[PDB]
């Protein structure tokens, strides 16, 4: 049973490279896509073996606009992600107009990659909030996926625009493609460009644009989380039976996540985990489903009891309308790689304080929304949504998982949200 | 010891039985799952060996 | 199969039931029912219950 | 044992690449000498020869022999060697011409089916509505059955879509496939359009293919004829062979498909899955296969097949729905001497489908646009003279449409009706 991969747009496709590059590196593949000679790794979710031993990333690097795809195919890895599955825009209006008319030509492509499977489950996609390229196209894309394959999963890895403001309809951007978020996706693994901005200074600083260094966690984010896909174990085989834990209704579908390393014991990285300083995103609030990932040389005798140790000490806090706990899945750090042996835990989990983080972006919304603003003054949207409904319809449907999500901090959530 | 873990493997047939009969490979029990499922809905008297030993190879 | 079963058995009857239909519509040729329906009717009884004891072969 | 009967320009030019290859994979020169680097069965298609300068049974009738010459004045005439040799384009003209010659024609058969130690059946290299082949083959098609009724007639007709300028191509394609239904035993199909875009695949030749199919069909068809000429007795003639592929009598034609195209690790599920894959097939709703075969040729593992069935079969790969058990089968053989730079394995296929039908359709429909524009129904005077009231074109028509019906009927549970 097998992953497809959508990385879209500029910031997305430089991540999805820095992702399957950082598979290529962990997984014994030269850059060329040939099996490397020293490689047991779990290749069949994530590549396809082709004809000539070539394992191919399942990958679609599915941009709208040039710039950073040439580069990109001009790299050492110019044949891995790519058996020419690839394809060829500032806000919301214009890129739903643009994602609209090309959509023969790439959903051939998905569909084509849809039956390069033994069995298909999931869509992951690397999504750019409030950019402009990830706006729009996204957004429709997003609807389209859900339409053509009912049945199959959503995930995004979404990169969030949380930062002080270049452009002026960028709060627009992020609403709009947060209504998508908000029904059509199972599942949202968050990150977000301010802490990860002040988490560069907190090891290695960074000032005018780095991308680059960001990106290193970046990658290691998602290296982390789809591991347990990549490798055989007991559990979490799957990204439904991983996915199914931390969501318990389909409105709660967002996850902050939290990395330690910015010998070892696996009391020391819960312990680290759960302090606010390690969150990768910036009224009561408390936990509903958490889950770590200690990828090490760890003794599995140890990661029983350092839970009751956490446990006893209430170091961490959910709502009692249900059960919940913390949940470690312990991994096989990875070989060819240098230094695998430092233990470097990463968490998942669902956590009701991330509704700030929405209510923000609300609130200057609200802002331009009471003042006279500039609402997308290109002739893409004045010709396509000049009535202008569709974002205060959107934050209605804001203003109800805003609702939800404070509803979820009271013992009466078998009630109603 | 030295011919048993190497002319027999033994050791390889432990970490082996592990991998199958205590559902260790995860990976050949989450497709074996899927696939054999229609097969095992239906009374036990309409389900035959040749279907069932061509499905665990398929999984394998 | 040859070795001998019960199998080796059931196959000599199923091949003893087709030469007689060969010979029997090697013989009756043309589209003609001389008294050629029971014959037929009593290997196509035959024939549907040896298949049925072939399918054995999956206890 | 079995004679080619090669006609119209289309089929001494299969036909001269027939024996052209029959020579060479037999360790024969063009003369019919034994070649000296020289066990096998030539003896069915190749007339035993006094000094074994071994001979085809080639009866090479013609008609408006314009091209002809540039045929006889190969090498290869020292193989078609015993002076057996004789001397418009519509379908009336055809049929009609081959009556106007009919004596000597049919005479120089029995002179050659009187040398021949057993005549099993008559093999015509045909196409489908081609000029002077057109009316021709189908008129003796109309006589072989009554002066020899018990001989089996099969047809390696290849049809008349080209991708796709004849305007009687239609009718004459309705004409003589009202006798490829109801005068042939079994007929074997290949599609212009799909050699054409298999050419344009394994190579850069699509409108150029012609005499490179020329290639691609004896490559096809000395496979079809493999069993009748060397040994192992998966069934060592004609009449053993195509009992597989028909279970009613009037659905008899059969698909094309030939494995390995650039053969100048494997395993036999590779050779036989990639002949039902219809991409790879030559030839271009629900679809059932009524009856598979394939006939296989190389280092075949002989334990690796009854392990192929399965995982052909549990994945689904093959979909049998006839009204009782009928399914795939394997002929396996010798590898072959006149490829010289092999793969290793290689194979060719032959299954009853009801996709065929789609041409039939074409076919129909093609015909019917023209028949009610009466525009090139061409007034000529053989066209006229051969059906003054057009009956016969009617009549035509009406046994196609059942063999649409048939072929739309017997996809059905019903057949017992």
């Amino acid at each position: 049973r097998e992953i497809i991969t959508l990385q879209l747009g500029q910031c997305g496709n430089q991540i999805g490279f820095e992702f399957w590059k950082q598979l290529c590196a962990e997984h014994g593949i030269s850059p060329e896509g040939i099996v490397e000679e020293f490689a047991t790794d779990r290749k069949d979710v994530f590549f396809y073996q082709a004809d000539d031993e070539h394992y191919i990333p399942r990958a679609v690097l599915l941009d709208l606009e040039p710039r950073v795809i040439h580069s990109i195919l001009n790299s050492p890895y110019a044949k891995l992600y790519n058996p020419e599955n690839i394809y060829l825009g500032n806000n919301w209006a214009s890129g739903f107009s643009q994602g609209e008319k090309i959509h023969e030509d790439i959903f051939d492509i998905i569909d084509r990659e849809a039956d390069g499977s033994d069995s298909l489950e999931g869509f992951v996609l690397c999504h750019s909030i409030a950019g402009g390229t990830g706006s729009g196209l996204g957004s429709y894309l997003l609807e389209r996926l859900n339409d053509r394959y009912p049945k199959k999963l959503v995930q995004t890895y979404s990169v969030f625009p949380n930062q002080d403001e270049d452009v002026v309809v960028q709060p627009y951007n992020s609403l709009l493609t947060l209504k998508r978020l908000t029904q059509n996706a199972d599942c949202v693994v968050v990150l977000d460009n301010t802490a990860l901005n002040r988490i560069a200074t907190d090891r290695l600083h960074i000032q005018n644009p780095s991308f680059s260094q960001i990106n290193q966690l970046v990658s290691t984010i998602m290296s982390a989380s789809t591991t347990t896909l990549r490798y055989p174990g007991y559990m979490n085989n799957d990204l439904i039976g991983l996915i199914a834990s931390l969501i318990p209704t389909p409105r709660l579908h967002f996850l902050m996540t939290g990395y330690t390393p910015l010998k070892t014991t696996v009391l020391d990285v819960m312990r680290r985990l759960l302090q606010p300083k390690n969150v990768m995103v910036s009224t009561n609030h408390c936990y509903i489903a958490i889950l770590n990932i200690i990828q090490g040389e760890v003794d599995p005798t140890q990661v029983h009891k350092s839970l009751q140790r956490i446990r006893e000490r209430k170091l961490a806090n959910f709502i009692p309308w249900g059960p919940a706990s913390i949940q470690v899945a312990l991994s096989r750090k990875s070989p060819y790689l240098p230094s695998a042996h430092r233990v470097s835990g990463l968490m998942m989990a669902n956590h009701t304080s991330i509704s700030s983080l929405f209510e923000r972006t609300c609130r200057q919304y609200d802002k331009l929304r009471k003042r006279e603003a500039f609402l997308e003054q290109f002739r893409k949207e004045d010709m396509f949504k000049d009535n202008f409904d569709e974002m205060d319809t959107s934050r209605e449907i804001v203003q109800q998982l805003i609702d939800e999500y404070h509803a979820a901090t009271r013992p009466d959530y078998i009630s109603w949200g | 010891l030295d011919v048993l873990n190497k002319k027999y493997s033994l050791l390889d047939h432990m970490q082996a039985m592990r991998r199958y009969l205590l559902l260790g490979q995860g990976d050949f029990i989450r497709h074996l799952m899927d696939l054999l499922k229609p097969e095992l809905v239906r009374p036990a008297t309409t389900l035959y060996q040749h279907n069932l030993t061509g499905i665990l190879e398929t999984a394998v | 199969f040859i070795l001998l079963k019960p199998v080796f058995h059931c196959l000599n009857e199923i091949l003893d039931l087709c030469h007689s239909f060969c010979s029997l519509v090697s013989q009756n040729l043309g589209p003609l029912d001389e008294r050629g329906a029971a014959q037929l009717s009593i290997l196509v009884k035959g024939f549907s219950r040896q298949s049925s004891l072939l399918f054995k072969i999956l206890s």
